[PDB]
RNA sequence: CGCACGGAGGCGAAGAACCACAGAUUUCCGAAUGAGAAUCUCUAACAAUUGCUUCGCGCAAUGAGGAACCCCGAGAACUGAAACAUCUCAGUAUCGGGAGGAACAGAAAACGCAACGUGAUGUCGUUAGUAACCGCGAGUGAACGCGAUACAGCCCAAAC
RNA sequence: GAUACAGGGUGACAACCCCGUACUGAAGACCAGUACGCUGUGCGGUAGUGCCAGAGUAGCGGGGGUUGGAUAUCCCUCGCG
RNA sequence: GCUUUACUGCAGGCUGUCGCUGAG
């Protein structure tokens, strides 16, 4: 079987939804934690440094 | 248009809780004559309506009901 | 799929989103819904 | 606050109801419960209800099927308002 | 003629001579079998405790913690690293055992500020320092003409930004002169190199 | 009678529109705090951690956000050295915690143009690429003083 | 015309067509709950008195980090004091 | 990337010593 196209086939699952708290399409259904704004996770939103460049 | 803020003042805590069950009164029929998509309508009116009971419930407030 | 009450509303809205720009409003800025969402072509969220 | 009902639905399917069974279709508040939609229509109409349906329309909206009893007449209701 | 207080003081000049030796010796065994952070009615050293602010009020509590002897607990580099930067078991900590413990002391009172902190002894395994806080809200302490510069708004978590007197001790602002040059008015403000 | 020049209709001399200040309203999720949940639901709620305490959540505090600035911790590598290990990049990037409208510092167990002298602290100019460091290689690098800015000095512990 | 010839608008190059512009005046915010003024308290000096004046500190040693800090930086850690 | 009796180091194991640590 090829980990391409043939592979494609069995992705029916949902993860990633619509977040309670940001509104982004990154609530892990499954973990039950946002990847973009950190909800599940902190009590604090999710911002790092280097999703901006050094002097920015 | 019809009714002012005087008036609202002049009346009683009671000629309020009754004027604005007559105003949602005709803002439901005026409402249900939008639903079947009627002509005999005024535009101005259903406007009024909202303005008015926005009104009489700030008087409410400002009065102490 | 089971949608729930919350999915439901937004699915709802998303449909209504779809509607196109009424004829009056061409007329009054004197001359496009850039949001054209399809069901098979495009991909709405969850 | 929110009023339970917020006007009647009037469609074709919603006049069948209304000729031949005896039932009165509203778009109502989505956080009303059947009972809630019972009083309100035995309220501001002045009927007595017997049975409400309820369906969350594809619209955000609540609608709901209401039957009134044999004393009361749809047809006669439906035409003051 | 000497204080009460002298006395106390005295004693613990050589907490492993006298009466105190053999008051640590059963103390110690109730303390290492209490918690992290335990609250106490009376400060241990009532002379220091006085000395440091404390007074008997509402609003003034004192707490005893309990932290690790020893450098750093730290890991091995998974990634790659030059030979200087090769260290796990030589390497310690640029904060001492009393800031850590002053730090313990203030999350577990989120409303409490520090005021200052003491070392109460040591076993081979781990410290304990007592630590005084103040409630910047109680008007007990909010017309204390000599604790209710605790109540202003700049004093907020104070601990935590170094303001203490162990944290100015511990950031090299003991003398004003000479040894000084990267440690005045901060250590940020002079690129970290204290 | 917004963007927005339509149609129908309406509002305004009972002074509307519009602007300033103040107030009313202000759904649900959200630190999110009764419990759970992809913004909904289930049966009275300061959840949790604390201080005070009538020891009752009765009175209070904390939580999270903010462009950067600020303070306290953790802390690289590419690179430079024409290789490379100390060194350098650099206490930089990045990470953890925290405050403010500015932070931090601050009234000498100072300085040490050694004096019959200076007199809290930041900062600016200079002192100076000087002293000092360094496979004494490449590189690294202050301070006192001076001229300015602005100035402001106090409270405990103990003795009795 | 001009204490106004800054700028813009207006069917083409506008001081004098329109908004503005100089002049004069008003308000709010910041400075600042600061300065000044006031109320209260009480500054200071002589002689006598070994009554008081902050400890794991000052300091020493083992190991590290940091710094220009070199024997002579600052800090952490273990022991001693 | 990988190897080793390549260079230099870092974990880890073993071992002495000091602290915890006391009476005869
Ligand atoms: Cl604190
Ligand atoms: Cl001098
Ligand atoms: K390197
Ligand atoms: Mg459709
Ligand atoms: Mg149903
Ligand atoms: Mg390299
Ligand atoms: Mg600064
Ligand atoms: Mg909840
Ligand atoms: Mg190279
Ligand atoms: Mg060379
Ligand atoms: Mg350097
Ligand atoms: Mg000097
Ligand atoms: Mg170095
Ligand atoms: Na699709
Ligand atoms: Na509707
Ligand atoms: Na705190
Ligand atoms: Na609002
Ligand atoms: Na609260
Ligand atoms: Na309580
Ligand atoms: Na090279
Ligand atoms: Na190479
Ligand atoms: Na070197
Ligand atoms: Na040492
Ligand atoms: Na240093
Ligand atoms: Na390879
Ligand atoms: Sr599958
Ligand atoms: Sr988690
Ligand atoms: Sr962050
Ligand atoms: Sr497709
Ligand atoms: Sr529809
Ligand atoms: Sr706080
Ligand atoms: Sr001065
Ligand atoms: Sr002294």
């Amino acid at each position: 079987t090829g980990a391409g196209t043939p592979s494609q086939g069995k992705k029916n699952t949902t993860t990633h939804t619509k977040c309670r708290r940001c509104g982004e399409k990154s609530y892990h259904t499954k973990k039950k934690v946002c990847s973009s704004c950190g909800f599940g996770k902190s009590a604090k939103r999710r911002d790092y440094e280097w999703q901006s460049k050094a002097g920015e | 248009t019809v009714l002012h803020v005087q008036e609202i003042r002049d009346m009683t805590p009671a000629e309020r809780e009754a004027e604005l069950d007559d105003l949602k009164t005709e803002l439901l029929n005026a409402r249900a004559v939008q639903a079947a998509g009627g002509a005999p309508e005024n535009p101005g009116r259903i406007k009024e309506l909202r303005k008015a009971i926005a009104r009489i419930k700030t008087i409410q407030g400002e009065e102490g009901d | 799929g089971k949608k729930s009450k919350a999915t439901k509303k937004r699915l709802a809205k998303l449909d209504n989103q779809n509607s196109r720009v009424p004829a009056w409003v061409m007329l009054k800025t004197d001359r496009r819904n850039h949001k054209r969402r399809h069901w098979r072509r495009n991909d709405t969220d969850e | 606050s929110w009023d339970v009902i917020k006007h009647p639905h009037v469609t074709e399917k919603a006049m069948n109801d209304m000729d031949f069974q005896n039932k009165l279709q509203f778009a109502v508040d989505d956080r009303a419960s059947k009972g809630e939609v019972a009083d309100a229509v035995e309220e501001q109409y002045d009927v007595t209800v017997e049975q409400v349906n309820t369906q969350n329309t594809m619209d955000g909206e609540k609608k709901a099927v209401v039957r009134l009893s044999e004393d009361d007449d749809a047809q006669e209701v439906a035409s003051r308002i | 003629a000497r204080s009460a207080y002298s006395y106390i003081r005295d004693a613990w000049k050589n907490p492993g001579d006298g009466q105190l030796a053999e008051l640590q010796w059963q103390r110690q065994q109730e303390w290492r079998n209490e918690g992290a952070v335990e609250r106490i009615e009376r400060p241990t050293r009532l002379d220091k405790a006085r000395s440091q602010g404390y007074k008997a009020k509402q609003g003034v509590i004192v707490a005893r913690v309990s932290v690790r002897k020893g450098s750093a607990r730290k890991r091995r580099h998974k990634a790659g690293r030059r030979s200087k930067r090769q260290g796990v078991t030589r390497i310690t900590r640029r904060k001492d055992i009393q800031r850590v413990a002053e730090e313990r002391a203030s999350r577990t009172f989120p409303n409490l500020r520090v005021l200052n902190s003491y070392s109460v002894g040591q076993d081979g395994r781990q410290k304990w320092h007592e630590v005084i806080l103040i409630d910047p809200n109680h008007p007990a302490i909010q017309n204390d003409d000599d604790l209710s510069w605790i109540c202003a708004d700049d004093q907020a978590d104070r601990v935590f930004r170094g303001l203490t007197g162990a944290g100015r001790r511990n950031r090299g602002l003991s003398g004003k002169g000479k040894g000084s040059e990267k440690t005045r008015p901060s250590l940020r403000s002079n690129g970290g190199k204290g």
